[PDB]
């Protein structure tokens, strides 16, 4: 599936 | 909470809210929204197992 992770600060 | 957004954003087809930090978010194949994993429910482990996403309101 199309996903993603967004980084941290 | 920040007054105004940035253009550039994507909204959760669910809550409608921004992308935030150390999200994991799937996107449905058939109408290309986007949504936050905790707000369908979906953890990656799960969706490691979908080959191709569709959003329930694409599943009716
Ligand atoms: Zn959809
Ligand atoms: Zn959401």
């Amino acid at each position: 599936a199309r996903t993603k992770q967004t980084a941290r600060k | 909470g920040p007054l105004g957004s940035d253009h550039g954003e994507t909204l959760c087809g669910a809550c409608g809210d921004s992308d935030g930090a150390d999200e994991f978010w799937i996107c449905c194949d058939l109408c290309e929204k986007w949504f936050h994993g905790k707000c369908v429910k979906i953890t990656p482990a799960r969706a490691e197992h979908i080959k191709q996403y569709k959003c329930p309101s694409c599943s009716n």
